[PDB]
């Protein structure tokens, strides 16, 4: 499980289909296109929110660290929650993509690139004027069988994601060598990274629509109908 | 045969293609008698059927009015953006004979 | 044709429209000789049936009834929340003929 | 008609109700010639089937067996829990005559 | 019987095998008289159509077209890949013989 | 009747139960003539048939062979596993009789 302690409350999240990146209304919107790029998100920091810009949703590894960080960046709610995630696919190690450039190693964060789907979503502890009530309320739409089994994404298929730039080192040695995007290590390289990026989300997304749609797939009576 | 929903749409008499490039804003179904059939609305105002079967249908046609209204309570229930209407505008609400959605 | 459920139901004797806007709490269904049909509650309390295919109901029903019976299942499965429906009250429990959704 | 299952299910001889209350562990489908069913465990041991149809069915009866079939294979599949069984206990295993969902 | 789509491709005059590996770009359906069908696209620029039902179809098609259809409608829906298209060439658009996805 | 799929299975010649305990690799579906039928394989290697409806086929059959599609599309949808099949081994590829799902 990992956890992130957010502002957003369970109605709103449900609203979006789940916890977004900034600046992305809802999970399946393909209209206002996000930038996605792991170095980027992994670096910039946010006031009133814990990582979240640059295609990913950074969450930690345990409810006390989630705490923590929540305490320093929440502050000044009288409430707010920790959402308790299921491991997937969609998620990254920061620490493993990035290597000996992880920015902020010691915080030792795992992100989602493009949000996590309420479905994914476990439950969640409300948090009142800082502390933490202990109920983990469950979230209903959670897909135990789904998620059952599943992981984050190895490292090995996030390194061709990193996103550094053109330029930057990492792009000439190992493991990174071996997956650099076309034109790295000129544009193209960023915009192969946000193309690549895309792909790999759109793929996810198209996993999570097979679980959610098919609830309303109604089979027909053929010989009836014909 | 055509291969869009303009051409598809352009060998009838009174019809006229919308493009509504929006998701379903409420799905009515009705079993009541004589009036069997289903009515979706959009957010910009607009109302259409799919119409009772009668005796303006072919027989071809009663599976396919089955099928459009499967259609449109999947497309409605998921949220799915509808690209562009075929509807005959001698029927009011104006009545559904196409559709199309692309992502 | 209506446009709209209340508009619809107007056209009938014996009918009331019921504003759900919440989520079906149980769902019953039964293949009991006699009795194949379907029972939804709400949290309100509030009981209503599909009725068994009868002589009320004309040749066209029948199909539109099976559709009802579906679409029931769907909404109370994935939680979906119903707007509105339009029942027979001359029956205990009262009997669907017609159902609407939004947003 | 009966407001519940229990109601419902009182209607008949050899009939009992389960309270169950959790989901489906398996299920099973068949297509073998004379063995047209589905049988459905739980994890406390209790098995159920959907009969074979045949000369206790009525007419009626041959479309809700085909739809209670189609109901045990989406609650399985959605992992919903079932509330109540009505079942025939004069069959091995226990025929299912309607079924029960809640919240 | 054949054992692949390609193997089962090979045993009609006029077919051929398309490897897409990509999801459908836009749906098209359509109830109107004499064109009830379905037409898909794919962003690589190919159209294809599973065909109005006719002469050219022997009795146990009609029971295949309709499935095609349901499946290219949830397949459309989920944005799940076709692998490979098994189409006739003969008819514009190509019409669809048979499809396979994975993974 | 049976109480499990090994059971059932048994009671047929030509038949072999297979432990599967993984989800559908392929998914190849067909509608040209003579040819109307499922396909499906694994991981394994193991390829599998619901075959086309035939004079080895009883009546009661037809109506099963659908249902057996229906739930090996949506398995192979929903990526669930499969625990166990039952198959009649004296075709190519091997035919489907019963299939056996538990979580
Ligand atoms: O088929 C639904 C559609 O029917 C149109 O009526 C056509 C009819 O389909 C055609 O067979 C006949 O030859 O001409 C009619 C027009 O005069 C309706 O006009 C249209 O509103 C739909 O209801
Ligand atoms: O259609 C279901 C509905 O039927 C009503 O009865 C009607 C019937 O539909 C109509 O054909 C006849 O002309 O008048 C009947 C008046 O009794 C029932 O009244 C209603 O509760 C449903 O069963
Ligand atoms: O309907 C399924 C149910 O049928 C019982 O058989 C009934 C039969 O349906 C009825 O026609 C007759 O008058 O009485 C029989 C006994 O009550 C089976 O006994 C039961 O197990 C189910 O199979
Ligand atoms: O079945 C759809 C398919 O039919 C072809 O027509 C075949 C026909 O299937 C066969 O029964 C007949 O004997 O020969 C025809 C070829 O001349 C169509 O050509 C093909 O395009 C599809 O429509
Ligand atoms: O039911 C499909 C199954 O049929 C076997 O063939 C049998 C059939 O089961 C029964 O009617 C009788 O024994 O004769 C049939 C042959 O005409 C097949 O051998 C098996 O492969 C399946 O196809």
């Amino acid at each position: 499980r990992l956890y992130r302690a957010d502002s957003r409350p369970p109605d709103e999240i449900k609203r979006s289909g789940g916890l977004m990146p900034r600046g992305h209304n809802e999970y399946f919107d393909r209209g206002t296109q996000m930038n996605i790029n792991l170095y980027d998100h992994a670096r910039g920091t946010q006031t009133g929110f814990v990582r979240y810009d640059d295609g990913y949703v950074s969450t930690k590894l345990s409810l006390r660290s989630a705490h923590l960080a929540g305490q320093s960046i929440l502050s000044g709610y009288s409430t707010y929650y920790i959402y308790v995630i299921a491991t997937a696919p969609n998620m990254f190690n920061v620490n493993d993509v990035l290597g000996v450039y992880s920015p902020h190693p010691y915080e030792q964060e795992v992100s989602a690139l493009g949000g996590i789907p309420y479905s994914q979503i476990y439950g969640w502890y409300r948090v009142n004027f800082g502390v933490i009530d202990e109920r983990l309320h469950r979230n209903r739409e959670y897909r135990d069988r789904y998620y059952r089994n599943l992981n984050i994404a190895p490292a090995e298929d996030g390194y061709r994601l990193a996103g550094f730039p053109p330029d930057h080192q990492a792009w000439r040695e190992e493991p990174w060598i071996h997956h650099a995007p076309q034109g790295c290590g000129g544009d193209t390289c960023n915009e192969e990274t946000q193309n690549l990026s895309t792909i790999y989300l759109r793929e996810y997304q198209s996993k999570v629509k097979r679980q959610i749609f098919s609830d309303y797939q109604s089979e027909v009576d053929i010989y009836n109908r014909i | 045969a055509p291969q869009t929903i303009t051409e598809l749409c352009s060998e009838y008499r009174n019809t006229q293609i919308y493009t509504i490039n929006d998701k379903i804003l409420s799905y009515t179904e009705s079993m009541a008698g004589k009036r069997e059939m289903v009515i979706i609305t959009f957010k910009s105002g607009e109302t259409f059927q799919v119409e009772v079967p009668g005796s303006q249908h072919i027989d071809s046609q009663k599976k396919a009015i089955e099928r459009m209204k499967d259609t449109l309570r999947i497309t409605y229930l998921t949220e799915t953006k509808i690209d562009k209407l075929c509807v005959w505008n001698n029927k009011t609400p104006n009545s559904i004979a196409a559709i199309s959605m692309k992502n």
